[PDB]
């Protein structure tokens, strides 16, 4: 499970960069899913059903692999249909250079409301502009949200 | 393609666990559903599990007493149904559907598991010959529960075989007949054996039917 | 607000002569177009003692290995499964299913039977074995093999006494090869009542026979 | 600026050892602390290591069921615990990292800062402190110290509290037939200063917490 | 596991020689290879990072090169302070894996040893044991031979030797042999001698003492 995380992080993404990632809050510069190759993925990949779910590395057939995404056949099967009868609304992850990627559609970034985002362990790293956000309970499915 | 657990007799109030095994031996990017069919009822969808990611969804009628797990390394999905009532007697299928979700239905199916929810005891079947184109057969009498499977010779004799549906006798025990039509000139030379086994009773019989 | 969806199939029984077209309709109380613009209505064919098998997905897309004779059409709430030329293989139950409303549900099911030419049954009678007589019960079996149509009448006689209500019948499904039926009638008697009589017969009445046929045996030989 | 490790220990087979690694003047999380061990006279072997993008440490499968790595930011101290110790685990254990916050968040690091190392000896023998005997001299003269009968390794010797370095030779320890270790350390000095200059050998055996300062004089 | 194969095991060269150490990899690792120097008794130092990026404060004579499977660390002008084991580690994949290491030593002009003999201290004699120490200082080559004579009688199996690693300033070695006797057997004889044989000595040197 844990070694299904893609560790394809660039050298430029060092601990100093990660320290100042959720440290930038004291701010003028703020705001179709398929097969994603694991070579361009740094960190866990999250999809939202609207509840957050981790999608680990697999081969192209969908069989899970456990080699830190180091293999060149490792991908993330993120194909999605709307989650009343499908799997998830969309997904979010950080790529090798440190940019947050999205795909699919938000559950209503992964925004429930125009001001509230689904809360998940990597929210503060993937979306630093939401560090001053407050956490509220949501029942849509019992999950937590982060709002202004 | 989707090997399924064997048939079972379970008493009311207990719980039954049915296994589903893909012939690959490994889980891939597909969703696994559980569909059942009670006698005289249409197909009923129960639940859904993605063995790769772990998401499980259940239908409201079964919310609370069904649980669908998946054991990787073994690559065997399970369905457990507790608090068994009498009307849970059904054939339980596992069905493969697209990873992307429901909608397109199910492209592959297991054979089915017959779960009989009853308090009656398991009774092994008694096998008797139906001795003589000519017709020749086997009578499988007084067994519980269903099912009993019958083959002829050892799977070699398939043409002209008729295995009749089991009927429920007034005693609560079941009975069925398996018959086969064969050329008359073959009765003097060929041999004919019924392969009758009843899983719940561990009773495997090989009756040789000869004319007299 | 979520309302119960109901799928209705008509007809419930569709008898069709071999080589003629057939159509099965599936109607829904709610539109089956989804958020993604797809219409998720599918079709499944179930054989005797076999799990269901998908023929059509998304209204009209044919599944691999499915004969070209099958096709689907419709939109919104009305759909139709059409077979161009019906073959003996196509006997069985046809279901529709929807994947655009929670939870996914199957139609009631339509039972297709093939109308072929008349075929008289071959009648066989089997005396009970000495093994079964060594217990307390004797079962006499009468076999009606490979006939069409299903309308058949079996009359048991024990020393010319009409037996009534002590016999159970069992019919197979219509054969996917030759479109025939097979039946077995079982007369149940005690060992005492079986030795009390000598002549056992079943009288078979069927449209393919010129008159009721009677197979008999004597308890001695 | 410096990683300071705990002292050498002797542990019985099947037991556990905990090694600390204190980063002076720095946030422990920025160094990407891994643990690399080196068997006596052999190569380097990477045990677990910190992965910032996961916020935890992951271990090589060789140790997965019996090593755990912790880090306490409030005390700037990282720990490594190795359980079910076998004789094959006798080595010097280094904590390692990279400075100035240049540690890859992937954990795939080359390490430019290393702790001083901690020798763990898996053995059933008891700890024993050494005796220090002088090697008295009688244009350069030689004098030294004899560190005899101690277990386990190591013992460290300095001269004049580290002020005398040129001319010093601390030999490798030899294992005597009694299962105890022995060691000698010598230094060549000008023969004219033998009466005027002070020569003290500083002996430290941390497993026994024994520290000796022996002034070596002729006669 | 990526495997690192480093050649050769041991290496000998002369001050001012080019020295080439090769490190091969079982998979392509791009340029993600580092090199360490580890002088005896010290911790490893990172010399080269990412195959060819030289670390700050490293003499310009060290350089790296290579991409893919084969990498070479080259020392243009070998210097006395360069004697240590050198290791290559891949940083492209987890687990991080190191090479066997290459021991680098120096050939230099022959240098005879300076021999000193040390009687056992009176503190040690009070405990019941006696240790006589002979010290060979700053010699090359490493090959040497010491023999203990007690009253001119050769001693065997009562002594152990120990050799320092090659010195980083003068490329010499040093040895210590220790002769261990009981207190009873020490007080039995008078002359304790240390007979030293080495390529740099035209004649065997002997250092001795008498008890008292
Ligand atoms: C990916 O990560 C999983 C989870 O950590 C790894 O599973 C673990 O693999 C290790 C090494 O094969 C297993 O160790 C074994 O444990 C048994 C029982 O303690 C022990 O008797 C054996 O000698 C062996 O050391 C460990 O049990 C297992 N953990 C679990 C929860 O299954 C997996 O190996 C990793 N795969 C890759 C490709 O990195
Ligand atoms: C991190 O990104 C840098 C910048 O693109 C990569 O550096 C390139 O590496 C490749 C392969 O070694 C070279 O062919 C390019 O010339 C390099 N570009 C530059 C500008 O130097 C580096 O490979 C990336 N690291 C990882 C682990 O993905
Ligand atoms: C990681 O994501 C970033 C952001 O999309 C990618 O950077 C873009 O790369 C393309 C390459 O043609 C450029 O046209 C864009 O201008 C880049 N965007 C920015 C903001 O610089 C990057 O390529 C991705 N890296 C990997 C390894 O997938
Ligand atoms: C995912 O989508 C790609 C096309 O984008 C397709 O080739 C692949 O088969 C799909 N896989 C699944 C599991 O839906
Ligand atoms: C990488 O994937 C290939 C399959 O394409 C496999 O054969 C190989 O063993 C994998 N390598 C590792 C180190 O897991
Ligand atoms: O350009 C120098 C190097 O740059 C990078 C890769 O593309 C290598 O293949 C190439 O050799």
């Amino acid at each position: 499970h844990i070694n299904s995380t893609a560790l394809n992080c660039n050298e430029s993404l060092n601990t100093g960069w990660l320290a100042g990632l959720f440290y930038q809050h004291k701010s003028s510069g703020c705001p179709p899913c398929g097969i994603v190759p694991a070579k361009s993925v740094c960190g866990p990949v999250y999809c939202f059903t609207p509840s957050p779910v981790v999608v680990g590395t697999t081969d192209r057939s969908g069989a899970p692999t456990y080699s830190w995404g180091a293999n060149d056949t490792d991908v993330f099967v993120l194909n999605n249909t709307r989650p009343p009868l499908g799997n998830w609304f969309g997904c979010t992850w950080m790529n090798s250079t440190g940019f947050t990627k999205v795909c699919g559609a938000p559950p209503g970034g992964p925004w429930i409301t125009p001001r509230c985002m689904v809360d998940y362990p990597y929210r503060l790293w993937h979306y630093p502009c939401t560090i001053n956000y407050t956490i509220f309970k949501v029942r849509m499915h019992r999950l937590e949200a982060a709002c202004n | 393609l989707l090997e399924q657990s064997g048939a079972e007799l379970k008493k009311p109030g207990s719980s039954v666990k049915v296994s589903c095994k893909p012939s690959d031996g490994t889980f891939r990017a597909y969703t696994l559903s559980w569909v059942r069919q009670a006698p005289g009822q249409t197909l009923e969808w129960m639940g859904r599990i993605m063995p790769t990611v772990g998401i499980t969804n259940y239908a409201q009628k079964f919310q609370g007493r069904v649980t669908i797990s998946a054991d990787m390394s073994t690559a065997t999905a399970y369905m457990e149904l507790s608090s068994l009532r009498s009307d849970d007697t059904a054939i339980y299928y596992c069905a493969k559907g697209p990873y992307v979700g429901l909608g397109e239905g199910f492209s592959e199916w297991g054979q089915g598991t017959l779960v009989t929810v009853s308090s009656a005891s398991t009774k092994g079947p008694s096998v008797f010959p139906l001795a003589p184109t000519a017709a020749l057969g086997c009578l499988v009498k007084d067994y519980f529960p269903e099912p009993v499977t019958v083959s002829w010779n050892s799977g070699a004799l398939t043409s002209g075989v008729h295995t009749f549906p089991a009927v429920l006798q007034s005693s609560g025990l079941y009975s069925l007949s398996s018959v086969v039509t064969v050329p008359s000139s073959s009765l003097g030379t060929q041999t004919y054996i019924c392969n009758v086994n009843h899983k719940p009773s561990n009773t495997k019989v090989d009756k040789k039917v000869e004319p007299k | 607000i979520e309302l119960e969806l109901v799928l209705t199939q008509s007809p419930l029984s569709l008898p069709v002569t071999l080589g003629q077209p057939a159509s099965i309709s599936c109607r829904s109380t709610q539109s089956l177009v989804y958020s993604d613009g797809n219409t998720y209505l599918n079709w499944f064919h179930q054989r005797a003692g076999q799990p269901p098998r998908r023929l059509i997905y998304k209204v009209s897309n044919r599944d691999s290995g499915v004969p070209e004779r099958f096709s689907g059409s419709g939109s919104g709430t009305d759909f139709t499964l059409k077979i161009s030329r019906v073959e003996a293989e196509d006997v069985g139950i046809y279901y529709c299913m929807q994947g655009a409303h929670w939870p996914p549900t199957f139609g009631g099911g339509t039972k297709v039977e093939i109308n072929r030419t008349v075929a008289a049954p071959s009648v066989f009678i089997f005396p009970p074995s000495d093994e079964q007589l060594k217990s307390g019960t004797a079962s006499v079996v009468c076999l009606l093999n490979n006939f069409y149509p299903r309308e058949a009448k079996v009359q048991w006689k024990v020393d010319n006494a009409l037996q009534s209500g002590n016999s159970q019948e069992s019919v197979t499904e219509q054969d996917s090869k030759d479109s025939t039926y097979s039946l077995s009638s079982t007369l149940t008697l005690s060992k005492a009542d079986y030795e009390k009589h000598k002549v056992y017969a079943c009288e078979v009445t069927h449209q393919g026979l010129s008159s009721p046929v009677t197979k008999s045996f004597n308890r001695g030989e």
